[PDB]
């Protein structure tokens, strides 16, 4: 009796005898109506504030290692002439040895290959990618983490070897940093639309097949119903 | 001065007439209903037989159809978590129905003259004013 | 104090800054938690560590004066070509990523994203006390009812 | 002047100025669909409730 | 609220048809208790052939109230 | 069916099925409809 | 002359009705009322047979 009304069910259940028994069930009903109305509330609070989690993180992941056990495996894109190739060829040889079949011919061609399912992930410089994250017509998912970069460096101005004109520009650039004029030069530079400025996620739950945990809470009881059936052989010895 | 643009469509969730996730609003749960009726049948036979599905559907849909509880406790401990599962799926359906109607839509529009959609020009946006005017 | 004194548009702010300054980082860090000082200005590479250990304070976003801590040398020492190389080499083969993984981001409480959608259903006392009072008072009401049953 | 990174293989021949815009090697991931948690919210009601 | 009554009253024909092969005032008293989530003590109709339409109405009820609580919770925070 | 009316009505409110009987008159039934709706 | 008419201030509040149509959820009982008599006829042909 006491399970059917706490979990909102009209199981056919005989009430207990007498009017004196009728009180405690009427307390339990007031515990039930408060209970489920709490739990539906908290769950509805929980499932419209939780954030999507970043299924690939870092270059040390098994996905970015040798892609053995993956229905069709990961395809990494890169441009094969520049600095990133010379950095990636001195730390992970087999990574670029696998990546050699997936070259791209341009930045926008990398975006067109990313939109058509032809590429799973793309590897390039940080500043150009942080610009192109902000100037897509949609503002869907962009970069791993927030701004986590692997080999932090800078841009610069190349110059003739040991010329005297280095030490002046070395002052003058710092004077620009001293004046805040880079943020005055921000109006052309990297601003945009949707730089994760909502952190919203709306999802049709075709991915509601994550309910396998409560299916595991089902079939475990489907085990225990056999187990107790086996311990219902104990009156044969008693 | 101000900028004039065109409002969008955005829809309501009327087309989800009890089908928000009918891809995964599975009939697999109905097979679970049938096999748990078969399981209670097998638990009750070898310790009220053909009526087990008329029990179990009445557990799910909150409809009190005339029926008797299973006599063995081994079926009762399965029925406990079956009713708990029914409460779980109806509460999750309630929360995901509220999620469609509480969450708004993307495409935040342009804000003043300091927008890079408008400050830095392109082909994807067209701007115009009346000729020979104060603008 | 150099960055603020250099700017002219912020001069009044700098004139508001002269009467409350401190001498070390830990003095102001302890003084923020004692509510004597509502705000503090320092580097991000100290405050993001401080917001991961002393777990009552928060940063607030944007940056002003983007630079990096460098090795200070005497002018025209002969090591100026060696140490400018090896630093870049340590940025190449993954040494600094091990260094800050060992030292900087090793502890993290909770990225204060202000998500109240969580538990702390720790206590349940005021809702369970109705059945805790019902179980005690019910036997007394049953005794009164059976005294009525015995009488009439 | 332009887009030109800093590394060790170029610093031997060429001298460089002060670093100018922070950058590095990053990775752009696809624009995948939204996902809820892989379980129902069974977190710690089980501790006490 | 006006489609509810006119789709509610139509089961009287099958309630007559199951006794031909409990409907005067015991039909709508059953059909109100489960649409508004109540365990009113109500006799079910006779026969296994009557058991189908109530099992449709229960699926209309669980969809209904879970809709209306949803929409109200959308309405009262905007 | 006279003294048990509150044991009906509380069982209408708190979703607790108590061994009782429906009112015989329809004039009480039309009130019970909107009571359950409330 | 100016503020005499409106439609609705576009504050983008989707929390409103337009529960105008209800067809796909009522069609299950509209199909149940028709198919139920046919299943009842099959059941009573079974009752008559055995």
């Amino acid at each position: 009796l006491l399970w059917g009304l706490v979990f909102n069910n009209s199981v056919p259940v005989q009430n207990p005898k007498g009017t004196t028994s009728k009180i405690m069930v009427s307390v339990w009903a007031f515990f039930a109506v408060i209970f489920l109305a709490s739990y539906t509330a908290n769950l509805a609070a929980f499932m419209i504030q939780e954030e999507y989690v970043d299924q690939v993180s870092g270059l040390s992941d098994k996905k970015f290692q040798r892609p053995n056990d993956f229905s069709p495996p990961f395809r990494f894109g890169t441009v094969p002439n520049g600095s990133t190739e010379r950095n990636i060829r001195n730390n992970y040889a087999e990574m670029h040895a696998y990546m050699g079949k997936f070259n791209q011919r341009g930045v926008d061609d990398a975006l067109l290959s990313l939109k058509t399912g032809k590429l799973d992930a793309f590897i390039y410089d940080a500043a150009v990618l942080n610009y192109m994250a902000g100037r897509d017509e949609g503002c869907k998912l962009v970069t791993i983490g927030s701004g986590k970069v692997f080999a932090s460096t800078g841009y610069g101005i190349a110059i003739q070897k040991d010329s005297g004109w280095k030490r002046q520009v070395d002052l003058a650039i710092l004077q620009l940093f001293g004046d805040g004029e880079m943020e005055e030069l921000e109006a052309l530079w990297l601003t945009g639309i949707c730089h994760n400025e909502k952190n919203e996620v709306m999802s049709s739950q075709l991915d509601i097949d994550n309910m396998a945990g409560v299916f595991y809470m089902l079939g475990a009881a489907m085990a225990l119903s056999l187990i107790t059936f086996i311990s219902e052989h104990l009156f044969y010895w008693q | 001065l101000t900028i004039l643009v065109k409002k969008e469509i955005p829809r309501s969730t009327l087309d989800s007439f009890m089908q928000p996730f009918q891809s995964t609003l599975w009939l697999l749960v109905g097979l679970s209903v049938h096999v748990v009726a078969v399981m209670l049948y097998l638990l009750d036979r070898f310790s009220t037989l053909s009526s087990a599905m008329w029990f179990s559907w009445g557990v799910l849909l909150n409809s009190g159809i005339g029926e008797g509880a299973p006599r063995s406790f081994s079926a009762r401990i399965l029925g406990m978590v079956w009713a708990g599962f029914a409460m779980i799926i109806v509460a999750s359906y309630t929360a995901n129905l509220a999620a469609f109607l509480v969450l708004d839509r993307p495409e935040e529009r342009i804000t003043g003259i300091n927008d890079p959609r408008l400050r830095n020009p392109s082909d994807k946006f067209i701007y115009a004013t009346v000729k020979q005017s104060s603008v | 104090d150099i960055y603020f004194r250099r700017q002219v548009e912020l001069s009044t702010m700098y004139r508001h800054m002269e009467k409350h300054n401190y001498e070390s980082a830990a003095e102001a860090i302890q003084a923020v938690r004692d509510n004597k000082l509502h705000a503090f200005i320092w580097d991000s590479a100290v405050l993001e560590f401080e917001a991961s250990q002393k777990c009552d304070l928060v940063t607030t976003g944007e940056l002003f004066f983007r630079s990096g801590f460098g090795i200070g040398m005497r002018k025209d020492s002969p090591w100026k070509q060696q140490v400018s190389l090896s630093i870049l080499k340590s940025h190449e083969n993954g040494f600094m990523e091990d260094l800050d993984k060992t030292w900087v981001r090793y502890q993290e409480c909770d990225s204060r994203s202000n998500a109240p959608a969580t538990l702390t259903c720790e206590n349940m006392a005021g809702v369970f006390m109705l059945v805790a009072g019902g179980i005690v008072a019910g036997i007394f009401l049953i005794f009164i009812e059976i005294a009525y049953k015995s009488r009439a | 002047v332009g887009s030109l990174t800093i590394n060790e293989e170029r610093s031997e021949v060429v001298d460089f100025s002060v670093p100018f815009i922070e950058t590095g090697i990053s990775v752009m991931v696809s624009r995948s669909n939204g996902t809820v948690s892989p379980s129902a919210f069974l977190e710690p009601f089980s501790a006490c409730v | 609220w006006v489609m509810m009554f006119v789709m509610l009253l139509i089961v009287s024909a099958v309630a007559v048809f199951v006794f031909e092969y409990v409907t005067i005032g015991k039909a709508i008293w059953l059909l109100w208790g489960l649409v508004f989530n109540n365990s009113v003590p109500v006799q079910n109709p006779k026969g296994t052939t009557s058991k189908i339409m109530v099992s449709v109405w229960a699926f209309f009820a669980v969809i209904f109230l879970a809709s209306y609580t949803a929409n109200l919770a959308a309405f009262m925070i905007q």
